[PDB]
């Protein structure tokens, strides 16, 4: 799966101060590989925080424990 | 203004509900490929997280465009916001010099 | 406006009130220096991000420097995770959000 | 008290990739300025929680319970 | 002896070391040895972030020099910061002119 140019575009837009920002269409593409990547940090974080933990699933719990950093990092 | 704000939150709630249902996607193959599962409210949890990120992503890259004069985000204030990793930064920029080719 | 180094005397001082030890309880202190996953001890204290996490929930004390948005954003994610954390059958975000999903946007 | 303008220009060239990258003395007078900031920032709110405790002096545990709202902050 | 590194830690922990010491008399708490060591790090490391922003977004900027933008976007986050880093700014252009 994936975000789709549009959808990321809306978040975007807003977001922004000034209603002149617009983006570019490589940059919103590159958003979408973006915002993937993110997510796949956060659930992969969350795995390994929680077989850390000898756990059996992602609660959130073991969520937790990893956002600050996962924040930081971006 | 009674309205104006009932309008303001249906839209974030449809824009949530797409990120969430994306999320949702996205985990499931990090579940399949790591074999492990997620709880819904860790799903719900990322989801949120994603979609305040976005706020984040947006606010700088409007200010690293202003930083440069410009007023079109372009692909290297994108790039900017990879900075902290060096692994990151690469894969991002390996994936930007693909979208350039082709796009 | 001096050197960038320590003076004789400012170091000193540094080795006697400051600079951590081996015979210490703790020999170092170090911080997570961390890594992306998706991409690719004894005496020594790892500074923890996690371990108070359950004081997360709530806007800390400031002295001169407001929190940021992605420090409000941070907390008002670890509220919406301690409300979500005892569920208790089909998750309450699902249901709150899922009735605005439009699958054009998908 | 704080830090000598001669050692934080110190402190940042010796992470510069590029051996051209310089600093005007004015944006160095504010990197002195922002790194006292930072670390009487960490200090007090340090005290504030050791305060919270009740406790007499601020240890690590003190200091780790400020630090994720500390970094978000920088 | 030391490496080149060390010593600038030392610096920045002796520094480190002497404002604990005035937030220690004025708000009259005790740091922990290990507490101000501990600030250190964060310190020092903060500061490898700041130097990598600055360079980069001067780059970003096409200038070589980093410069008083650059300072103000390390600090675009916070209201309190931004205050600051630009006052003093003009506190500093007050004292370079004249």
């Amino acid at each position: 799966s994936g975000f789709r140019k549009e959808l990321v575009s809306r978040l975007l837009h807003l977001h922004f101060k000034d209603d002149k920002t617009k983006v570019s269409g490589d940059a919103l593409q590159l958003m979408v590989e973006l915002l993937k990547v993110f997510v796949v940090e956060a659930a992969v974080r969350g795995v390994r925080q929680a077989q850390a933990e000898d756990a059996l699933r992602v609660d959130v719990d073991q969520l937790e424990k990893v956002l600050p950093q996962l924040l930081l990092d971006f | 203004a009674e309205t104006e704000e009932q309008q303001r939150f249906s839209y974030q709630q449809r824009l949530k509900a797409a990120v969430h249902y994306t999320v949702g996607c996205l985990c499931e193959e990090v579940a399949l490929d790591k074999e492990m599962q997620f709880s819904k409210q860790t799903i719900a949890a990322i989801s949120e997280l994603t979609f305040r990120q976005c706020e984040n992503f947006a606010k700088d890259l409007e200010m690293f465009a202003r930083h440069a004069k410009r007023t079109t985000i372009n692909t290297e204030d994108v790039k900017l916001l990879a900075r902290r990793s060096n692994s990151l930064l690469k894969y991002i920029t390996d994936k930007s010099e693909e979208i350039a080719q082709i796009n | 406006k001096k050197d960038w180094f320590l003076s004789e005397e400012e170091f000193k001082l540094w080795n006697r009130l400051y600079r951590l030890r081996d015979s210490d309880e703790i020999k170092e202190i170090t911080l997570p220096q961390v890594q992306f996953s998706s991409l690719q001890t004894t005496g020594i204290h790892q500074l923890s991000l996690s371990e108070w996490r359950l004081w997360q929930d709530h806007p800390l004390p400031t002295h001169q420097v407001d929190h940021s948005d992605r420090c409000r954003h941070f907390i008002g994610l670890m509220q919406m995770i301690e409300g979500m954390r005892h569920e208790e059958g089909e998750c309450s975000y699902e249901l709150e959000v899922e009735s605005y999903l439009q699958m054009e946007d998908v």
